[PDB]
C-alpha cells in the first residue's frame, strides 16, 4: 500500500482548496479537490467517447472518431450526434488537464519541491488549447479543430498541413522540429550516460560524475554537466512545444499562402535578387 | 515487391507490428521490474508487509560496487528507516494523512523529512571531498554574477538573519553548492544555493523566517559536510516552505 | 573611472595612437575617393 | 520571485579539470580550452579537453571530406558566385543518381557520382564515430549504452541511405544532401507511398518522439524540482538514496500511481529515445519494399473506413 | 574635445577594436556591393563594355 | 540577463 | 539641465552600444529609402546626368 | 606613424595572427570566386575562347 | 631528405601512421570512384562494351 | 622491407588486428556489391542468361 | 626572409602542421574539382574526345 | 623502449606470423583473381 | 599591456610583422600589375 | 624539439624505414600509372 | 616569448627543415604548372 519510505511524507497540508475534505489518498493516488475534478472529467469524457462509438456504428477502437461540428455551425453548439459530443469531450478534456496540473501543484506543495512539473505540463496544455481552442476561435469555426480519433486526427494533420503546401517550410515548424530532434538526441545521451556510469563493464566500481564529464569531454570536447543536462532537457522540450504552438497560431491567421513562398524574401533581397545562376536565379 | 500475405491480411508489415507489440509488452515488463529496486515490498501504514504487492514481481538482486572502498549496495534488499519518525495517524483506516507529534520541522517529517544517508562526505573521482569551502578550494573564485560575500541575508519575515562568509563549492562540477551564513550568534549555518535568491543588495531566503536560521542543523566538521548532514539541512530549509507559512 | 582598471596616461596614449591610425585610414580613404571621383564623379 | 534553478546565479571557477585517466592515452587528449561564461550561465563553463585517437581523426577527416564535397558541389551550382551561394544556400542539393542507373556506380559526377563519393565519406565518418563512442566508453571503463543508443540512430540513417536503396534496387531512392532538398524528399516519400501517416511504425516512431519530449520534460522538471536536495547528483542518489530520490518517486507515485527509481528512469529514457529510430527504420524499410500504399493497407487493417 | 581618451576607460579596448573592425569591414563590403549592383558603377561590367569583352 | 531583457543586441552587448 | 543624472542609473556601456546600433540602423534605413526613390539615387542621378547608361 | 607596435600589447599575437590568416585566405578566395563568376574575367573561359577549346 | 627525420621529434609515430593510412585510403577510394563515374574510364563498362556483354 | 617489425614496437596488435579485419571485410563487401550492381558482372544474371532460366 | 623562424617561437609546430596539411589538401582538391567542372580542363573528357572513347 | 612495451624478439615473432598470414591471404586472392580473369576478363 | 609583452617584445614582433607584410604587399602589387597588363579593369 | 620526447637516433631509425615504405608505395604507384597510361592514356 | 616552449636554436633548425620542405613542394608545383601550361596555356 505504501513504499518502504513513504509514511514520513504523508502529512496533511499543501492543499490549494479544501484542506480536510479532499486531503487523503486512494490507493497510491493523492485525491485532492482537483483529484475529484480530474476523475469526473476523465470518466465523463471516456464514456462519452464510448457513446459516440455506439452512435457511429463501429466497435473498432481505431475507427472511433468524434468529429467537431461542420464549418457551417460556426462557434456554436451542435446536436450531440453531429458535433456536440466533440464539444462536451473538449470541455471535459480541458477541465481534466487543468485540474491534473493543479493536483500536481498540490502534490508539489505537500512534498516541498519546486513547481517545474506543473509548469511544463501547462506548456503542453497551452499547445493543446492552441490546437482546439485558440486557432479555431481565430478562424471562427470548431470544425478547424482536430477530431478525437486515433487515425482521424492524423487526417486532420495531413489536410491542415497540405492546405499550405509542404508544411516543412513553416519556419517556426522547422525550429520546433529542431528542438524535438535535439531533445530526443539529448534524452538518449542522458539515459545512456547515466546508465553507463551506474553500470560499469564487469565487476567494476560504479563510476562518478567525473567519469561522465570525462566521457563527454573526450567525445565532443564539452560536458554540460549533471544540472545543465536536466536544464537542457526541460528547455528543449518546452521550446519545442512553444514553437509548435507558435507555428500553428500563425497558420491560417497570419499566413494563408504556400509556406515555401515565405522564403522568397531571402532570395529577392535587392543586392542579389537578379543575379543569374544558382537555383532561384 | 513483397506483399504476399500468409493468411487473411497478414503480410510482413502485420508480422512486424505484432512482433513489436510482443516486444513492447516484454520491454515494459522489464522496465517496470527494474524500477522496483527501491521502496519494495509495499508496507501497511503500520510498517508491516501489505497483502497487495502488485502485478509485477520483484526483480533479482543486483549489487553496485561503490567507487572508493565505500562498500557494496545490493538492491532490492532489506529496507528500514533508521530514524524515529514522529508522526501519528489521523484515521484508523488507510489512505489518510499522519499528523506530526510535535514540531514537524524539528522532527524532520513531511516536507522537512530527511533520509538517514551515509554519514560520510561525498567523494569525487580522486577520493577527495567533493563539496568543500571556497577557502579550502585552491584557486577557486567567483567568475560571474554578484559575489555574495558579506551580503545581508533576509528571511521570509523580511528581517536580516546574518551575513554570508563563504561559498561551498562542488570541486569537479565547479559550481556553487552552499552559502555559509554566520548568524547573529556567531555560529555558522549552510544554505543550499537552490534556496537562496542572490540579489543586488541582499541574499533572500524565502523558505525560512529570521527566527529559523538557528534551527538549521550544523556540520560537526566546519570544513566538510556529509551526505546525512546536507540531507538534514536541505530537508529543514525546504520544510520551511510549508512550516514557516504562519510567519509569512 | 574604472570598468577596466586602466589609467589616465594609458588610456590617453591608447587614444592618441588610435586617432593617428584613424587619421591615416581617413587619408588613404580620401585619396581613394578623390581618385574615383576624378575617374568617374558621382556628383 | 523564487529561484527556479534554470540559470546559475553565481559562477565559480577553479583549476582546469583534466578528467579521469582510467585507460586514456593522455597523449591523445588535448589541452583544456577556454572558459565560456555564456555557457557557464547554463551548464559547465569549461571547454575541452577533447580526445583525438585513430577513430577520432579518421571520423573527423572523413566527415570533413563529406562536408567539403557537398560544399564544393554547392559552389559549382552557384556558378562560383558568392552572392548566389548565399542566396540559394538552402536550395542547393547534391542529388543521388537517376533511377535508370539502378545501384550501379557508373553514373556521371554531375548526375550522381559526386553523391556516391560524399556518401562513402559520410558512411566512413559515421561508423568511425560509432566506434569512437564505443572506445571512449571502454577507456573509462563505463558501460556501452551510448554506443547502442547511437546504433539505433545509425540504423535509421543506414535504412534511409544505404539499406532501403539497395532493397529497392536504385540509389535514386536515397536522400539528397541539401537543406530544403531533403525536406522535399521527405514530403515526396510520404506522397509516393500513400500517406505515411498510416504506416504503423511511423505512428509508433512519432509516439516515441512525443514520448521522449514528454519524458525529458518530466525528468528535467523533476530533477530541477528536487535540486534543492542535491537531486541532480543522480549517481549518488543511486548509490545512497537521499530525500530527493524519495520525494521525486513519491511525486510521481501520488500523481500517476506508479514511479521509477533514480536509476530506472534512465532506462525508461534510453529506451523511449532509441525506439524512435528503431521503429522508424523498420517503417521506412517496410515502405516500398513491402507496402507501397499505406492508406490502402490501413483500410485493410482497420485504421481507416472502407 | 581633447578629453575623448577617457572613453577607453569605460569601454574595453580589445572588444572595441574587434567590433569596430568587424563593422568597418562589413560597411566596406556593403558599399563595394552597392557599387557592383549598380550598372553605372560595376567596374567589371564597365571594363568589359569599354574593351568589348563579351 | 532577464533584467535587461525588457532588439536582442541591446542585451547581447 | 541636470541631465547627467541619467548616467547614475543606466550602464554607460550598454547605452553607448545600443545608441550605436540604433544610429547605424537608422542611417542605413534612411540611405536605403533614398536609394529606393528613383529621384534621390545619387548613382542613378549621376548616371542620368553624365549619360552613363 | 612609427609607434604602432603598442597594438601588440592589446591582443595576443596568436589570436590576431590566426584571425588575419583566416581573413586573408577568405578574402582571396572570395575575390577569386567573384572573378570566376563574372564571365568577362573567368580566365578559364577566356582561355577556352582564345584557344578554341570548346 | 636527410633532415626530414625531425618530424618524429614533434609528432607521435602512431598519429602520423594512422593519419597517413586514413588519407591514402580515402584518396584512393575517391579517385577510383571518380574513374568509375567517368564513362571514358569505367573499366567494367569498357570491358562490357569490348566483349559484347550487357 | 625487413625492418618493418618495429611497427609492433609502437602499435598495439589488438587494435591493428581488429582494424585490419573490419577494413578487409568492408572492402570485400564493397567490391562484391559493385560487381553485383553492374549488370555485366552480376553472376546470377550471367548464369540466368547463359542457362536460359528466364 | 630569415627572421621568420620566430613564428615557430610563437606558434605550436604540431597544430600548425596539422592545419597546413588540411588546408593544402582541401585547396588541392578544390582546384582539381574546379578544373574538372570546367570542360576546357576536364582532362578525362579531353582525353575521351581526343581518342574517340565515347 | 617503445610505446606498447614489446620486446624486439616478441615484435619479430609477431611480424613473422602476421606476414605469413598476409602471404597466405594474398595467395588465395591471387588465385581468385586469376580464376575470375579467366572466366570473364575486365581488360 | 593586456598580453603582458614588454616594449622590446612588441618592437620585435611589429618589426617582423611589417617585414612580412611588405613582402606580401609587394607580391600582391606584382600580381596586380601582371593582371592589369594582361587585362586592365579600368 | 623534444615535443614527443624521443632521441635523434630513434628519429633516424624511424624516418629511414618511413622513407623505405614511402618509396615502396610510390614505386608500385608509378608502375600502376605506367600500366594505365599504356593501356589507355589520359593525355 | 617562448609560447611554444622552444629555443632559438631549436626554432631555427625547425624553420630550416620546414622551409626545405616548402621549397621542395614549391619546386614540384612549378614543374607541374609548367607541364600543364605547355599542355594547355590558361592565359
Ligand atoms: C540488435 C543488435 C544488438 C544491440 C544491443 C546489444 C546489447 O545487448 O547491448 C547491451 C547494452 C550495453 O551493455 P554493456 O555496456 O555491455 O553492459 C554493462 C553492464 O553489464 C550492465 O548492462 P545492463 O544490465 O545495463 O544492460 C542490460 C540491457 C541490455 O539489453 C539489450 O541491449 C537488449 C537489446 C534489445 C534490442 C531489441 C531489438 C528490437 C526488436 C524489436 C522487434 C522487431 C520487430 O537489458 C535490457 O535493456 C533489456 C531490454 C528488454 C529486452 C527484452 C524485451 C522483451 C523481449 C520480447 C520477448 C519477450 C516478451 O545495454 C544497453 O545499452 C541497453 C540500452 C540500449 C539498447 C539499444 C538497442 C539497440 C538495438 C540495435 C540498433 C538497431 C539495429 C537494427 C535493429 C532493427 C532490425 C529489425
Ligand atoms: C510529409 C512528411 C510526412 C512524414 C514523412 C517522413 C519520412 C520519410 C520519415 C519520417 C520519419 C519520422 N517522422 Mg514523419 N512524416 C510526416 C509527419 C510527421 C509528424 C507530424 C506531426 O506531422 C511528426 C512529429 C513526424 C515525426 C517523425 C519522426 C517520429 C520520424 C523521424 C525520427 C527521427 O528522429 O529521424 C531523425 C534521425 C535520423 C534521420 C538519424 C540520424 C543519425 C545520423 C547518424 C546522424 C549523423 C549526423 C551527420 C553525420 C551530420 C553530423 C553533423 C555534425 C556532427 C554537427 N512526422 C508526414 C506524414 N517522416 C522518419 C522515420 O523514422 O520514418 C518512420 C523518416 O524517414
Ligand atoms: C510540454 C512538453 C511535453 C509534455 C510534458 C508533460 N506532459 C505531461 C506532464 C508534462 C511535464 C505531466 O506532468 C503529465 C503527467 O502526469 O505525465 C505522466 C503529462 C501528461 N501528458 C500526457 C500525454 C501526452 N503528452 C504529450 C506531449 C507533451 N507533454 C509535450 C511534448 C502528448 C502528445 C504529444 O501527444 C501526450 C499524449 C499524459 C500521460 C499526462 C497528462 C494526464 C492528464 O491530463 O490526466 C487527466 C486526463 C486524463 C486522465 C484523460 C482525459 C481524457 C478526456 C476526458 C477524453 C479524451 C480527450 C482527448 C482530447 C482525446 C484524444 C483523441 C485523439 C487525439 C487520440
Ligand atoms: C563485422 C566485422 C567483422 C570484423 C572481424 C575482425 C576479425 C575478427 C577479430 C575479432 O575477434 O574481433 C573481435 C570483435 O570485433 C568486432 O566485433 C568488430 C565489429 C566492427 C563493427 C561491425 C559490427 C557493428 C554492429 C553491427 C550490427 C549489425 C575483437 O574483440 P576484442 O578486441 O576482444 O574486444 C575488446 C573490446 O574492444 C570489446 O570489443
Ligand atoms: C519505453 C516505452 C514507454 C512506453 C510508454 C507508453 C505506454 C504505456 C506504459 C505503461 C507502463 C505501466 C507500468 C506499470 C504501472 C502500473 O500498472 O502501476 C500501477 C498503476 O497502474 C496504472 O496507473 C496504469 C498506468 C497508466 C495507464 C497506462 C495505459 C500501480 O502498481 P505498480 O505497477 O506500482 O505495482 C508494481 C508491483 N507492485
Ligand atoms: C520613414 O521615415 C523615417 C522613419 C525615416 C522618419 C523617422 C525618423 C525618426 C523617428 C528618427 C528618430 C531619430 C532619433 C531618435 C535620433 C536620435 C539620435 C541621437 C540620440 C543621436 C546621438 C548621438 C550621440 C553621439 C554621436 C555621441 C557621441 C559621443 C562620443 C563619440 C564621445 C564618446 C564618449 C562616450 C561614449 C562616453 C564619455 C565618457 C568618458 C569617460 C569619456
Ligand atoms: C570503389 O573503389 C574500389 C574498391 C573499386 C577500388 C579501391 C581499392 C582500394 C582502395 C583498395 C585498398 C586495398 C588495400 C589497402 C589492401 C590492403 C590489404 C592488406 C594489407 C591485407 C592484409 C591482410 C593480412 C592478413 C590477412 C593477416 C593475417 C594474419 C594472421 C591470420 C596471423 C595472426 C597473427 C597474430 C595474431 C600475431 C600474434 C603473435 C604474437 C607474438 C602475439
Ligand atoms: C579531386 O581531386 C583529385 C582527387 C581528382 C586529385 C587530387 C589529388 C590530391 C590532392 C592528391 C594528394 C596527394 C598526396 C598529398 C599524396 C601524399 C602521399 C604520401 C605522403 C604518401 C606517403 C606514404 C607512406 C607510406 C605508404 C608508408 C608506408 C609504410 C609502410 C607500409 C611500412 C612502414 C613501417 C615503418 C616505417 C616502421 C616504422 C616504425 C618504427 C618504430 C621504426
Ligand atoms: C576559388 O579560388 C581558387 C581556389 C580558384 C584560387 C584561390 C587560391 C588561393 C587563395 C590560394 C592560396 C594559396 C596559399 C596561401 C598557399 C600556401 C601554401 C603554403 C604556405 C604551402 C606551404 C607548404 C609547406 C610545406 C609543404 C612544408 C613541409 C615541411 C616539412 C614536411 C618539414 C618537416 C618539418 C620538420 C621535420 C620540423 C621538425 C623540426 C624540429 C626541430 C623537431
Ligand atoms: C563556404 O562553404 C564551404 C565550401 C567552405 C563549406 C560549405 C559546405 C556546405 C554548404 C555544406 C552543406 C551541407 C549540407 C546541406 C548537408 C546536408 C545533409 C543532409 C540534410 C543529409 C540528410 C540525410 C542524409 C542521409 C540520410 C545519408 C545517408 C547516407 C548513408 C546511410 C550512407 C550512404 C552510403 C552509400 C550510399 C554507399 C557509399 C559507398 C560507396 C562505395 C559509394
Ligand atoms: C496485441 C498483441 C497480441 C496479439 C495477438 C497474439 C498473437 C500474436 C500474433 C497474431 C497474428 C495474427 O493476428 C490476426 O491476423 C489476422 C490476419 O488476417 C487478422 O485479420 C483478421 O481480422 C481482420 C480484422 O477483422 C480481417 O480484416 C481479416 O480479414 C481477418 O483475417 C486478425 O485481425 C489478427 O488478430
Ligand atoms: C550490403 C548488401 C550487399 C548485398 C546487395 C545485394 C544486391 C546486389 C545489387 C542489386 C541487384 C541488382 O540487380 C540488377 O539490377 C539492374 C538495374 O540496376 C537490373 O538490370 C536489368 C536487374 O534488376 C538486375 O540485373
Ligand atoms: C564540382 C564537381 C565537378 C564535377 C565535374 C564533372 C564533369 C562531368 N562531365 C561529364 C561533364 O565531364
Ligand atoms: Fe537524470
Amino acid at each position: 500500500a505504501l513504499l518502504s519510505f513513504e509514511r514520513k511524507y504523508r502529512v496533511p497540508g499543501g492543499t490549494l482548496v479544501g484542506g480536510n475534505l479532499f486531503d487523503f489518498w486512494v490507493g497510491p493516488f493523492y485525491v485532492g479537490f482537483f483529484g475529484v475534478a480530474t476523475f469526473f472529467f476523465a470518466a465523463l469524457g471516456i464514456i462519452l467517447i464510448a457513446w459516440s462509438a455506439v452512435l457511429q456504428g463501429t466497435w473498432n477502437p481505431q475507427l472511433i472518431s468524434v468529429y467537431p461540428p461542420a464549418l457551417e455551425y460556426g462557434l456554436g453548439g451542435a446536436p450531440l450526434a453531429k458535433g456536440g459530443l466533440w464539444q462536451i469531450i473538449t470541455i471535459c478534456a480541458t477541465g481534466a488537464f487543468v485540474s491534473w496540473a493543479l493536483r500536481e501543484v498540490e502534490i508539489c506543495r505537500k512534498l516541498g519541491i519546486g513547481y517545474h512539473i506543473p509548469f511544463a505540463f501547462a506548456f503542453a496544455i497551452l499547445a493543446y488549447l492552441t490546437l482546439v481552442l485558440f486557432r479555431p476561435v481565430m478562424m471562427g469555426a470548431w470544425g478547424y479543430a482536430f477530431p478525437y480519433g486515433i487515425w482521424t486526427h492524423l487526417d486532420w494533420v495531413s489536410n491542415t498541413g497540405y492546405t499550405y503546401g509542404n508544411f516543412h517550410y513553416n519556419p517556426a515548424h522547422m525550429i520546433a522540429i529542431t528542438f524535438f530532434f535535439t531533445n530526443a538526441l539529448a534524452l538518449a545521451l542522458h539515459g545512456a550516460l547515466v546508465l553507463s556510469a551506474a553500470n560499469p563493464e564487469k565487476g567494476k566500481e560504479m563510476r562518478t560524475p567525473d567519469h561522465e564529464d570525462t566521457f563527454f569531454r573526450d567525445l565532443v570536447g564539452y560536458s554540460i554537466g549533471t544540472l545543465g543536462i536536466h536544464r537542457l532537457g526541460l528547455l528543449l522540450s518546452l521550446s519545442a512545444v512553444f514553437f509548435s504552438a507558435l507555428c500553428m497560431i500563425i497558420t491560417g491567421t497570419i499566413w494563408f499562402d504556400q509556406w515555401v513562398d515565405w522564403w522568397q524574401w531571402w532570395v529577392k533581397l535587392p543586392w542579389w535578387a537578379n543575379i543569374p545562376g544558382g537555383i532561384n536565379g | 515487391m513483397v506483399g504476399v500475405t500468409a493468411f487473411g491480411n497478414f503480410d510482413l508489415a502485420s508480422l512486424a507490428i505484432y512482433s513489436f507489440w510482443i516486444f513492447l509488452a516484454g520491454l515494459i515488463y522489464y522496465l517496470q521490474t527494474e524500477n522496483m529496486r527501491e521502496g519494495y515490498p509495499l508496507e501497511n501504514e503500520d510498517g508491516t508487509p501489505a497483502a497487495n504487492q502488485g502485478p509485477f514481481p520483484l526483480p533479482k538482486p543486483k549489487t553496485f560496487i561503490l567507487p572508493h572502498g565505500r562498500g557494496t549496495l545490493t538492491v532490492p534488499g532489506p529496507e528500514s528507516e533508521d530514524r524515529p519518525i514522529a508522526l501519528a495517524r489521523t484515521a484508523v483506516s488507510e489512505g489518510f494523512p499522519h499528523a506530526p507529534t510535535g514540531d514537524p520541522m524539528k522532527d524532520g517529517v513531511g516536507p522537512a523529512s530527511w533520509v538517514a544517508r551515509r554519514d560520510l562526505p561525498e567523494l569525487d573521482g580522486h577520493g577527495h571531498n567533493k563539496i568543500k569551502p571556497m577557502k579550502a578550494a585552491a584557486g577557486f573564485y567567483v567568475s560571474a554574477g554578484k559575489n555574495p560575500i558579506g551580503l545581508p541575508v533576509r528571511g521570509c519575515d523580511l528581517e536580516i538573519a546574518g551575513k554570508v562568509v563563504d561559498i561551498w563549492v562542488d570541486i569537479p562540477e565547479q559550481m556553487a553548492r552552499f552559502l555559509e551564513v554566520e548568524l547573529k550568534d556567531g555560529s555558522t549555518r549552510l544554505l543550499p544555493m537552490q534556496m537562496v535568491k542572490v540579489q543586488s543588495n541582499r541574499v533572500h531566503v524565502n523558505a525560512l523566517s529570521s527566527d529559523l536560521f538557528a534551527g538549521i542543523p550544523t556540520i560537526k566538521s566546519p570544513t566538510e559536510v556529509t551526505l546525512l548532514e546536507e540531507d538534514k539541512i536541505c530537508g529543514y530549509v525546504a520544510g520551511g516552505l510549508m512550516y514557516a507559512a504562519p510567519k509569512r | 573611472l574604472g570598468y577596466t582598471g586602466l589609467t589616465d596616461e594609458q588610456a590617453q596614449e591608447l587614444h592618441s595612437v588610435y586617432m593617428s591610425g584613424l587619421w591615416l585610414f581617413s587619408a588613404v580613404a580620401i585619396v581613394a575617393h578623390l581618385a574615383v571621383y576624378i575617374w568617374r564623379p558621382w556628383f | 520571485a523564487e529561484y527556479q534553478n534554470i540559470f546559475t546565479q553565481v559562477q565559480v571557477r577553479g583549476p582546469a579539470d583534466l578528467g579521469m585517466t582510467e585507460d586514456v592515452n593522455l597523449a591523445n587528449r588535448s589541452g583544456v580550452g577556454p572558459f565560456s561564461t555564456l555557457l557557464g550561465w547554463f551548464g559547465n563553463a569549461q571547454l575541452g579537453p577533447i580526445y583525438l585517437g585513430s577513430l577520432g581523426v579518421l571520423s573527423l577527416f572523413s566527415g570533413l571530406m563529406w562536408f567539403f564535397t557537398i560544399g564544393i558541389w554547392f559552389w559549382y551550382q552557384a556558378g562560383w558566385n558568392p552572392a548566389v551561394f548565399l542566396r540559394d544556400l538552402f536550395f542547393f542539393s547534391l542529388e543521388p543518381p537517376a533511377p535508370e542507373y539502378g545501384l550501379s556506380f557508373a553514373a556521371p559526377l554531375k548526375e550522381g557520382g559526386l553523391w556516391l563519393i560524399a556518401s562513402f565519406f559520410m558512411f566512413v565518418a559515421v561508423w568511425s564515430w560509432w566506434g569512437r563512442t564505443y572506445l571512449r566508453a571502454q577507456a573509462l571503463g563505463m558501460g556501452k549504452h551510448t554506443a547502442w543508443a547511437f546504433l539505433s540512430a545509425i540504423w535509421l540513417w543506414m535504412v534511409l541511405g544505404f539499406i532501403r536503396p539497395i532493397l529497392m534496387g536504385s540509389w535514386s531512392e536515397a536522400v539528397p544532401y541539401g537543406i530544403f532538398s531533403h525536406l522535399d524528399w521527405t514530403n515526396n516519400f510520404s506522397l509516393v507511398h500513400g500517406n505515411l501517416f498510416y504506416n504503423p511504425f511511423h505512428g509508433l516512431s512519432i509516439a516515441f518522439l512525443y514520448g521522449s519530449a514528454l519524458l525529458f520534460a518530466m525528468h528535467g522538471a523533476t530533477i530541477l524540482a528536487v535540486s534543492r536536495f542535491g537531486g541532480e547528483r543522480e549517481l549518488e542518489q543511486i548509490a545512497d538514496r537521499g530525500t530527493a530520490a524519495e520525494r521525486a518517486a513519491l511525486f510521481w507515485r501520488w500523481t500517476m500511481g506508479f514511479n521509477a527509481t533514480m536509476e530506472g528512469i534512465h532506462r525508461w529514457a534510453i529506451w523511449m529515445a532509441v525506439l524512435v529510430t528503431l521503429t522508424g527504420g523498420i517503417g521506412i524499410l517496410l515502405s516500398g519494399t513491402v507496402v507501397d500504399n499505406w492508406y490502402v493497407w490501413g483500410q485493410n487493417h482497420g485504421m481507416a473506413p472502407l | 574635445m581633447s578629453k575623448f581618451y577617457k572613453i577607453w576607460m569605460i569601454f574595453d579596448p580589445r572588444r572595441v577594436f574587434v567590433a569596430q573592425g568587424v563593422f568597418l569591414f562589413l560597411l566596406a563590403v556593403m558599399i563595394h556591393l552597392i557599387l557592383l549592383s549598380t550598372p553605372s558603377y560595376n567596374w567589371l561590367e564597365i571594363s568589359a563594355a569599354k574593351y568589348n569583352r563579351v | 540577463f532577464a533584467f535587461r531583457l525588457m532588439a536582442a543586441f541591446f542585451a547581447a552587448t
